[PDB]
RNA sequence: CUGAAAAUACAGUGGGGCCACUAGGGACAGGAUUGGUGACGUGACCUGCCGUAUAGGCAG
């Protein structure tokens, strides 16, 4: 039974903007915000701003750099090797290098 | 257009805004460090399908 | 004793009310400080809490000086032009319905150039008594209820200004006493003047 | 030619700027606007000036610089991919992000950011860069942009350009500054942040303490460093921020219209002709095309266009 | 200038009595929402007085 406790302290500049988790919002009525951030509800009743736990997972996760011998960039382990920034699949169902 | 071309609407509503409401995540002044804290817990369920 | 009274509606919808309601009492003004006049009042008949209305109407004792200032040259040229409706001196229906307009100052402290004037005031009065000039800022937020804003110019300095004017519901008729713009200023002056609709 | 989720992360990030005065005991005491509400539909007018017994009044910001104008953050097609990416390190090479840093520069230190506060008394500014750099320009009322310059002045704009053109341009330096305005303030001097659109309310910056100090949005801080935009004509009145159709806030209407060819996707279109003409303009004292400084402060400013 | 003219459906009224839905029970495995943004300067809220007073009152 193997558990860490991980925690980052970032110098923080002046009044420095964090970015966190954005939850959804397509279906959008104008008159609450619709870009909002995943928050983690304390039990004294504020809201400390967070990320998503697949989030973490997905990051923890991108050690995918197999999918070609000179290839330096790492994907997120994917069934398919999905590379959402050129929009191409790196291991695809045509391939004999996709995960089936 | 799809297929760019200018389609002619006001000369007035192209420097026009859009009302945009956001929720904005900054450091409180004079806070000198930002903490971000998680638990990892690791299982050995990769020896045997569920 | 029986108040006879008449009413200046304004008829157009584009029409900005601060400057006329305003036009009306300098005029009324001027007016009583020609004549020697004492306890004009003046009464909005058509107040709503969105605004002041349409109408403004002037309540006095006398029949004569008021059908005297609605012969002045402002009140016909701009009935002549087809703007206002200027009704006849008819008698206060005399039954009840007694409020009370007061110019409050007070509002104006909501502003950042009476505070800078205020301070550098007692900066000079703390200077000439001779202790250090130290003042402490308060707590908790101002506040005010509704008042509506009446534009008035000093033709003695050439000095564009606003009365703050704040309705009063009473219960009775008090003593007409009011200040030179007949608005009862909610210490000194308290004077009440009949509701009208 | 264009793809389908081609986009750019900005390179320029500025903070939050917030409004302070320093006393004997605290050396960061926070501006707070007076609240006033009426009657409830409760209305709430509020007011900022400098309190009676203070002289001096500091606007601070923090300013960081990533190099994200280089290589597009998405891309559908591989080609265009490896020729911006050429294009790039082209004008890198050429030397036209120091052009830009320059301009960049020089907002800073005359005050623009200072919006509707600039010039109002004898502002200086202090910059003091992550190596450990401090400059200082000590009047601010005695700059602007078309003027020329004392050598201390000029000193300080040539070091802190090279700085800001080498955080532009190299991926592995990591580069931040802090920027403090000193303001001589007159007698309860009226201030003016940013306020909310939705009654008049400011934009405020909660303490640590709980206090709520009023400040300039991050967004009309880069609005006013990427004010440089006058290539757009020869005799250009104002410079504009950055947009991609040249649109003017004051006077609004566009100043590079979409049925101009000086519209950001017009000069986009031609990336390869101005590859060729910026190759040609290697070795060679040949001035650098206007458009593509226009292209490029765009790339600076950053995008998710077309599509 | 009509498949033509004309036309009072009415009075009275007891649905009642009786009643057991029960037993048993795994929704489960995996998941990156992301890029970019100037609320105001054709505006009334000014200038002074009294007061120990950013209290509270006043003149145009």
């Amino acid at each position: 039974f193997w558990s860490a406790d991980i925690t980052a302290k970032i110098e923080a500049s002046f009044c420095q903007e964090i970015y966190p988790s954005q939850i959804l919002n397509d279906k959008v009525k104008q008159g609450e915000a619709s870009k909002q951030f995943v928050k983690a509800k304390c039990a004294d009743g504020r809201y400390a701003v967070s990320f998503n736990s697949v989030k973490i997972g997905a990051a923890l996760q991108s050690i995918d750099d197999w999918w070609d011998e000179d290839a330096s960039k790492r994907l997120r382990v994917h069934e398919f090797g999905a590379d959402k920034e050129i929009g191409v699949a790196r291991r695809p169902p045509d391939s004999e290098q996709n995960f089936y | 257009t799809p297929q760019f071309s200018p389609k002619n609407i006001s000369p007035q509503d192209l420097t026009h805004n859009n009302i945009l409401t956001l929720e904005e995540c900054y450091v409180p002044p004079n806070v000198e460090h930002i903490f971000c804290r998680f638990s990892l817990r690791v299982q050995a369920n990769s020896l045997v399908p569920s | 004793m029986q108040r006879y009274y008449f009413t200046v509606h304004f008829l157009p919808k584009q029409a900005n009310l601060a400057l006329l309601t305003g036009r009306c009492i300098s005029i009324m003004h001027g007016f009583i400080l020609k004549h020697n006049i004492e306890g004009m009042g003046v009464t909005f008949p058509a107040w709503s809490d969105s605004s002041i209305g349409n109408e403004i109407a002037f309540v006095y004792t006398d029949k004569e000086i008021l059908n005297t200032l609605k012969d002045q040259a402002y009140f016909v040229d701009m009935q002549d032009c087809g703007f206002f409706k200027v009704s006849q001196v008819l008698a206060v229906p005399d039954s009840c319905e007694e409020v009370r307009f007061i110019r409050n100052q007070a509002v104006a402290k909501i502003f950042t150039g009476e505070s800078r004037r205020r301070l550098k005031r007692l900066q000079k009065r703390a200077l000439a008594r001779g202790e250090d000039f130290n003042p402490k800022k308060i707590e908790a937020p101002r506040e005010i209820d509704i008042f509506h804003r009446v534009a008035m110019t000093s033709k003695s300095s050439q000095e564009d200004y606003i009365l703050h004017i704040q309705k009063q519901d009473v219960d009775c008729q008090a003593e007409p006493y009011f200040s030179n713009y007949g608005l009862a200023s909610n210490e000194k002056f308290k004077g009440t003047v009949p509701d009208l609709s | 030619e264009l793809c389908n989720i081609l986009k750019y992360d900005r390179s320029l990030y500025p903070g939050k700027a917030v409004f302070f005065y320093k006393t004997a005991d605290s050396d960061f005491v926070p501006l707070e606007a007076d609240i006033n509400k009426i009657r409830n539909n409760i209305l709430t007018l509020e007011e900022c000036y400098v309190p009676p017994n203070v002289e001096h009044i500091f606007c601070r910001f923090s300013l960081r610089v990533q190099a994200n104008s280089l290589v597009p953050s998405g891309c559908s097609d591989p080609e265009v991919f490896s020729l911006l990416k050429e294009l790039a390190e082209t004008f890198k090479e050429c030397g036209g992000y120091k052009e830009l840093a320059v301009r960049y520069c020089r907002n800073i230190l005359i005050g623009t950011w200072l919006w509707r506060n600039q010039n109002t008394g004898n502002t200086q500014i202090e910059i003091k860069t992550s190596k450990g750099s401090c400059y200082l320009i000590d009047n601010t009322r005695k700059l602007a942009w078309e003027s020329k310059w004392a050598s201390d002045d000029l000193k300080v704009l040539e070091e802190l350009s090279n700085e800001i053109e080498s955080a532009l341009t190299d991926p592995n330096v990591f580069w931040s500054a802090d920027i403090t305005a000193k303001i001589e303030a007159s007698f309860c001097q009226e201030i003016y942040p940013s306020q909310i659109l939705n009654s008049k309310q400011f934009v405020k910056a909660k303490c640590a303490d709980g206090r709520y100090a009023v400040s300039f949005n991050s967004v009309k801080i880069g609005a006013a460093l990427q004010s440089i935009d006058d290539w757009w004509d020869e005799d250009a009145s104002k410079r504009l921020r950055v947009h991609e159709f040249g649109a003017d806030k004051e006077i609004g209407v566009a100043r590079r219209p979409p049925d101009s060819e000086q519209n950001f996707y017009s000069i986009f279109k031609n990336t390869e002709w101005y590859l060729s003409a910026l190759k040609n303009c290697i070795t060679n004292n040949e001035k650098i095309d206007p458009a593509i400084y226009y292209l490029f402060s765009v790339l600076i400013k950053g995008g998710m266009f077309q599509k």
